[PDB]
């Protein structure tokens, strides 16, 4: 935060600077008359600073005065060189301020001059950050190629620029050119920088060397959702077998977006980003067939088996939880006999009889199974990430955490069976409803069930959580109003607000209207009571519970069209965690292979369509 | 006249269709006679004589569909339009009969959201209904487009 | 699903066998050079295959060769005949590929070397499936017909085609043009197809002959949702009897449409198809007309007299359920006396008394009436089907199913009667839920409670549906939970979940919430218990009963004009239900008869309209001729927003 409070106190500095200064001054506007008049004096600081180190040829190059900088090196040959040296625009030279600024020019006279085409512009003014409004990479070619001058790029290649430039990013000129929020003029540079490369034999081509995150700029494309430059990179990956008609037969090419993948695939980036708009790569041309050919035949089957591999988990778990042992109670009941009514305990020797023996098979099939889940799920956190990045994986979230802490309640029941500890009561109970609304995540391969059980858990952290901070605010109100009304009565009649964690407990319900409301009819009620209630009523039940339902009506139908973009981005991240998990011998790698086929040893994927009618008379 | 897309062709087919008030594919000099007295003109019997003569290719007398398809190609006026509109618009036509509805204008926001009342669907029609018929043409389709 | 995969297999080995050939690789891109190279040589192999069977002249026709394919037909004539031998492209001549890819040069150059215009293309990838993306006939003139090019048609018919050309589906040319997805092209078509018939008197005219289903090509139309063609073939079966200003008055011909019908009429097959774009023929102009002279005079109060009928029997029904005999408890309560509460039970020799003659005299009312039942349904069920596309007749549906379980359960109720078994309580109670919720079709017929019954439907097969699978996740897993709480404390101070299954029920109310919550407020409840009562009543009451109504009221402004088009489709479903089992001594057929009118013996229904009179139009194409605001242009810049 401070450091833009920094950065401005820059840019006014060096106004300061050019203000104070007689050649830095005359430099700006143009003053061509004026400087002939301070360079033919003897010393006259032609190597003079500012605020950002720069020189008087930065200052005519930044204001773009072509006539006063032509004098600053003919004078002075030496500022052609020299660049900026402050920490903001560290590197920068004035080659670089005219190809920004896109002069013609003045690029062409910096060239006669022996300007460095290869320098670099490592300022933290030009780093990829949310901070910074550009990033336009560190060469000159970088610079020309980011603002759309195709004249400037031809000139700079004849002058002997390097058509593989990589930043401290490590990102070559076409991964620049994705970054850049102009998609369609991208394109248009995409063809003519690839075309001044045709010799670029390296063992690597040009748009195959990656960047120092190992993406290609074709994978770079797929991650950041250029959905046009991604259409543009499949003019390469494609052939057209035959057209008969209105039908043509193109011919995809998998190698470097199916999950067989060794290295990291596409379809591990888009799905693991936490950008909404690379999902929308997952409607195009190879990837939509290539998703929907792996779920129907393998993924839709090997889940539906899991799920039912579950379900007879946690039912089998579940009779483990009703035939517990328990014993009637041992000593007395003279915990003081007006508020005791429990009267069985937990056993400690349970397995004495034959029909236990049939408990002890049931629960070494639960904790066998509790120990097999934090051994594919354990080894996932601990490994891959220090739990940084664990918890959005696209939005499925939460079935990572009951999954865990279900294997942990069942765990801890271990530990308390085998210690004989009092209390087994507490880590069942957590660990039924935790291990039954689990079978949620199973809900993602049925069209009917997927797009709804999305809409539960954006209700949960959304408008469900914003209604339960202002309903806390209004149940410790009431409640601890309720209590010191009924504080000073007889708590057998009306006993709703004895206790004060009962008087929250109370009102928690009067709110939800579950419970039905204090009311007795044959004793006289506090006189402050009708008053309190009838105002607790009104915002309780026809303000605040009518205000639900109108906000998740409100919302249901505006994100109506992202959930089902949510649910088709589910089945991407469920077919690429069960094609991994599996072995090879199930799951057969997708798409035709090509050694007896004559194409190489990649694997292709073909797509006939009919394509239209209308657009055939006149195309 | 085989230069002529889809809805250009059903565009003139109920064109030929208010001419032709006897449920056939014959304009005879009467129809013509019928629509040039209801434009309010005084039809020369001269005049009703030459324009049926002038396109009737086949000699047998009374202009049929192909015939009125050929003088319309011959007189269109132009149309210059885009390949995003009327990819767009053949999906928004359903049943293809060249013509968007306040039936089908209902679909197309239904999928984008965008509650409107029956009413503001017909307020939408009424906008875009250049000639009128409570419907939409493609070339009404393609006004409301490029009007920016 | 392993077909898919052995056709993709199929053309990449074709791909390897023109690569791995000099002729048929020579002959793929053009090579004229390369083929008198090797044509010239003495055992040049003119008979070669390929994955397809294909031979070197079907691969220049296929990638449009016409200087390579005119060179194969020099050195060899014999390759305008012998089509493909594959199992796929059978049949498949070399004509039939330069017609799809509507070259014209080379159909003209096969022509003249005496080419089959009659073959069959009868392979596995013209058949009409939905893994095929083209249905084109078997013909080369059904092929040159759906691809839109009037110049090899006429090019074919000069060359001795057979216009009645039907396949192995039946369906004549006509019949193919039908099914084509583009329209308005295909009625240009239609026009010229018909147009070199004009011999064709064979007692069969063209376009009456029917395919194998009995359909012709006007009732195909009417089946596929084809409304532009539907539209077209209504030009022939009209008569402009006058014009009187505004005011014209056509007569529309009933003798394909109407459901006089021995044979198998339109509003019959539009009624029973699945199609959702079929619905759409009920509002053209010969059909809403008819259906609504059909409902307002003979449908609507022949369908509310058996309203009146079915409500007196369902009242009969009713009052023998109420004054069905009992006795009081004969041996004891003996039973563990402090859970059995039953003091009466059934009795044997009921008809001993005069009010329960009366009873005798409603019982075989009802068991008459779940005969007749039973007769008018059944010999439809397994008559006409096997079962196999009973379910959904239109989006009906239920109402069949709900007929037969309520004359089950009479039927079963009495064969418990006879034998004097224990419990009739379980045949009645569902046969009254199910007797009185099927009063439930009979608001059909009235606009007020006709779209709100077709509501109730299309929520339980549906929002309601996968509720109910998110529901018993739920409870399962709460109730479960509560039990084990409880389990260990007093079964009579809150006794809400001493059984697993009174627990289950507790929770499936908890949910719902229709009963209160456990408090006593007496004795101390489990700490446990008030955590997992106050992370239950969230999601139950807060979050997933306030989202069924988030959902169906999402639901129920989206689905409001096809809830409107599915009414009016129960209608038609109704008339014609009313029209086929009533007899003919009520219900007159409909329209006016042509005998004593000079019409033929045919049945004709005349409507008469006030068109319009709009100048802006009718000026714009005779000079052709001559020798509220505010938020509605806000709507046209978010379709404008959308589009781009
Ligand atoms: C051993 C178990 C099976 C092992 C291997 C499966 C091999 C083939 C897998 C193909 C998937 C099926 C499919 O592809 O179709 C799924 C659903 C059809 O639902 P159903 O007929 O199975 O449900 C009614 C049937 N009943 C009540 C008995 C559940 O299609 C839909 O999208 C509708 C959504 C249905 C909602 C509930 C989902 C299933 C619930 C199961 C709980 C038990
Ligand atoms: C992948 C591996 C999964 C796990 C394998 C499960 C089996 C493991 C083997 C043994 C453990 C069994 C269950 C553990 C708890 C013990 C329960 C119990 O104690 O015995 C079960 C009770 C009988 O009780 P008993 O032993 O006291 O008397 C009988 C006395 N003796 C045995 C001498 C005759 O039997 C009953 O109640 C049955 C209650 C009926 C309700 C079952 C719910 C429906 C089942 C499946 C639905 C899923 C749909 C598919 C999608
Ligand atoms: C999304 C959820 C929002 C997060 C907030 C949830 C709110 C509830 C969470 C925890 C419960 C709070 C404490 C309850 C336990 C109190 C037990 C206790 O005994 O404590 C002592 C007193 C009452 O004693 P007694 O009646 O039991 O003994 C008899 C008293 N004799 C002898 C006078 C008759 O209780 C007291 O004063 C308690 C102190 C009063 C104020 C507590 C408020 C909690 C603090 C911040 C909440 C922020 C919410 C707004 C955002
Ligand atoms: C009991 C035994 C006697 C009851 C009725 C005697 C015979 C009634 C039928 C005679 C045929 C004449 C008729 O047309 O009578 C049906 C009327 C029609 O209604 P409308 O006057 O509004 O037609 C005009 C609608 N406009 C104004 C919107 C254009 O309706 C009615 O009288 C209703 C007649 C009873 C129908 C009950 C069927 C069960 C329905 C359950 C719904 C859940
Ligand atoms: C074509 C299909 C229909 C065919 C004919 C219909 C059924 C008639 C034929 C035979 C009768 C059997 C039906 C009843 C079976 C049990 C008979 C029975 O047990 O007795 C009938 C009771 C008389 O009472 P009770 O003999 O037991 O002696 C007095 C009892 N004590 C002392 C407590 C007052 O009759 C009552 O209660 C009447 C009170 C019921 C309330 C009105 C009934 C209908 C309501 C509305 C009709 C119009 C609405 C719009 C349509
Ligand atoms: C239209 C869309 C919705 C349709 C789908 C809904 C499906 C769910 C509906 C019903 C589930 C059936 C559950 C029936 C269980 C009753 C079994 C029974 O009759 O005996 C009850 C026994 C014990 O009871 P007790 O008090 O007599 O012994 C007390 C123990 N002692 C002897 C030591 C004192 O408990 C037991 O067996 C516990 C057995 C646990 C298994 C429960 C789960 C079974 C079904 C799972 C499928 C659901 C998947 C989708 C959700
Ligand atoms: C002794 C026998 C009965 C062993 C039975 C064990 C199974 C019932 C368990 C063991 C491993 C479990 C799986 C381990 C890993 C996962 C991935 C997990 O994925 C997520 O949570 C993704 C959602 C998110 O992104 O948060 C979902 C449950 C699942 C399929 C588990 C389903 C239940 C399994 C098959
Ligand atoms: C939106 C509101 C303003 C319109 C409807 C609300 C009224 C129906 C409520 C609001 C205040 C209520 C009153 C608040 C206080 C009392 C005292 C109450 O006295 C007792 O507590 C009974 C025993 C006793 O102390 O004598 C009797 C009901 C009464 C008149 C209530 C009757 C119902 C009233 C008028
Ligand atoms: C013994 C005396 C009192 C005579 C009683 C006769 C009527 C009460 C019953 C006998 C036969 C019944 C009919 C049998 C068959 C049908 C068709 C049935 O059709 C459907 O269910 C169509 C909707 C769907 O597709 O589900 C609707 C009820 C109805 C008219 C029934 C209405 C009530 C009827 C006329
Ligand atoms: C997302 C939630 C937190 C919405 C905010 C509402 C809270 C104000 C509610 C919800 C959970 C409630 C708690 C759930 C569990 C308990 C334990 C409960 O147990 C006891 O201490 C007494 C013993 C018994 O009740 O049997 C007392 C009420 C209390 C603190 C409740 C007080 C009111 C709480 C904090
Ligand atoms: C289990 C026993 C006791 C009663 C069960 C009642 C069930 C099976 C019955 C009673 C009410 C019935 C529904 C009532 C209303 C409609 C709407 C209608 O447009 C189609 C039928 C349909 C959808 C019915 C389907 C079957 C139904 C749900
Ligand atoms: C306090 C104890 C007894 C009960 C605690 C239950 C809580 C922790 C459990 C039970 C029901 C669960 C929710 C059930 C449904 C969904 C929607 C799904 O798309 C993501 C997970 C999510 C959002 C779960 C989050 C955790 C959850 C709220
Ligand atoms: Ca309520
Ligand atoms: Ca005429
Ligand atoms: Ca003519
Ligand atoms: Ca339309
Ligand atoms: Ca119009």
């Amino acid at each position: 935060e401070s450091w833009a409070q920094s950065r401005d106190e820059q840019n006014l500095l060096q106004q300061k600077r050019i203000w104070e200064s007689p050649l830095l001054l005359a430099a700006k506007d143009n003053d061509v008359q004026a400087l002939n008049k301070l360079l033919k004096y003897e010393d006259c600081k032609v190597h003079q600073r500012g605020a950002m180190g720069e020189t008087a040829l930065h200052i005519a190059a930044l204001y773009d005065n072509l006539e006063a900088a032509m004098v600053l090196m003919e004078a002075a040959p030496e500022l052609v060189f020299e660049p900026m040296t402050s920490e903001l625009y560290e590197g920068q030279t004035a080659l670089h301020i005219a190809v920004v600024n896109q002069n013609m020019n003045l690029v062409r006279a910096l060239l006669a001059r022996r300007a460095s085409v290869s320098a670099r512009a490592t300022g933290t003014a030009f780093r990829r950050s949310p901070c910074n409004l550009i990033y336009f990479g560190e060469h000159p070619l970088s610079f020309a190629a980011c603002v759309n001058s195709e004249e400037i790029v031809r000139l700079l290649i004849e002058h002997g620029a390097d058509i593989r430039a990589q930043d401290s990013l490590g990102n070559t000129v076409l991964h620049i050119l994705i970054l850049q929020p102009n998609k369609t003029f991208a394109c248009q540079m995409y063809n003519l920088l690839l075309s001044y490369d045709r010799h670029g034999d390296h063992l690597q081509p040009l748009d195959l060397v990656p960047n120092h995150q190992g993406l290609t700029p074709f994978k770079l494309a797929g991650v950041e959702g250029n959905t046009v430059m991604f259409q543009h990179l499949m003019q390469k990956r494609k052939h057209t077998q035959w057209t008969y008609g209105p039908l043509t037969s193109t011919l995809y090419d998998l190698t470097e977006i199916d999950s067989s993948g060794d290295e990291q695939s596409l379809l591990e980036l888009i799905i693991t980003t936490k950008k909404r708009e690379a999902r929308q790569i997952l409607d195009q041309t190879p990837v939509k067939e290539l998703v929907s050919l792996k779920w129907k035949r393998y993924g839709r089957p090997y889940f539906c088996m899991l799920g039912a591999i579950y379900l007879l988990y946690i039912i089998c778990f579940t009779m483990c939880c009703i035939y517990r042992p328990l014993k009637p109670r041992t000593n007395n009941r003279t915990s003081p006999r007006d508020n005791t009514l429990l009267q069985q305990k937990l056993l400690q020797e349970a397995y004495m009889t034959p029909k236990d023996d049939i408990r002890l098979v049931g629960e070494l099939v639960t904790v066998i199974g509790a120990i097999i889940i934090l051994l594919v799920e354990v080894p996932d956190i601990f490994r891959m990430g220090v739990t940084r990045f664990f918890g959005q994986t696209i939005l499925g979230g939460p079935f990572h955490v009951l999954i865990i802490t279900y294997a942990f309640m069942v765990l801890v029941t271990m530990v308390m069976r085998l210690i004989s500890a009092s209390g087994e009561v507490v880590p069942m109970s957590f660990a039924l409803v935790l291990g039954w609304c689990n079978v949620m995540y199973f809900a993602r391969g049925f069209q009917m069930l997927g797009p709804f059980t999305i809409m539960i858990q954006k209700m949960i952290f959304g408008d469900l959580m914003r209604f339960c901070w202002l309903m806390a605010v209004v149940i410790l109100g009431f409640a601890s109003a309720f209590y010191i009304i009924f504080q000073t009565e007889d708590p057998e009649e009306l006993g709703h607000f004895y206790d004060y964690p009962m008087a929250l407990f109370s009102t928690f319900e009067l709110f939800l209207t579950i419970i039905d409301g204090p009311a007795n009819y044959n004793v006289d009620l506090p006189f402050m009571y009708s008053i309190t209630y009838a105002a607790f009523a009104i915002i309780a039940t026809l303000l605040m519970l009518n205000l639900l339902i109108a906000m998740m009506g409100d919302t249901h139908w505006r994100v109506a069209h992202e959930r089902d973009e949510l649910w088709r981005a589910q089945i991407v991240a469920t077919t690429v965690m069960l094609e991994r998990k599996l072995p090879r011998c199930l799951w057969p790698r997708s798409g035709i292979c090509g050694r007896e086929y004559g194409l190489g040893d990649r694997w292709f994927l073909r797509v006939e369509d009919r394509q239209d009618l209308n657009r055939q008379r006149i195309q | 006249a085989d230069q002529l897309t889809e809805e250009q062709i059903a565009e003139f087919k109920e064109a030929f269709s208010l001419f032709d008030k006897d449920g056939d594919g014959t304009i005879t000099t009467k129809e013509l006679g019928t629509v040039m007295r209801s434009l309010g003109q005084n039809p020369t019997e001269a005049e009703l004589q030459d324009m049926i003569n002038e396109v009737d290719a086949d000699g047998n007398g009374t202009i049929d569909f192909p015939e009125f398809l050929t003088m319309m190609a011959r007189k269109m006026k132009d149309t210059d339009s885009e390949e995003e509109i009327r990819e767009a618009f053949r999906v928004f036509d359903k049943d293809g009969n060249g013509y968007i509805s306040a039936a089908e204008l209902r679909h197309v926001m239904t999928n984008l959201g965008e509650k409107l009342t029956d009413e503001e669907v017909d307020e939408m029609i009424r906008e875009a209904d250049i000639d009128g018929d409570g419907q939409v043409n493609y070339e009404e389709f393609v006004q409301m487009m490029t009007a920016k």
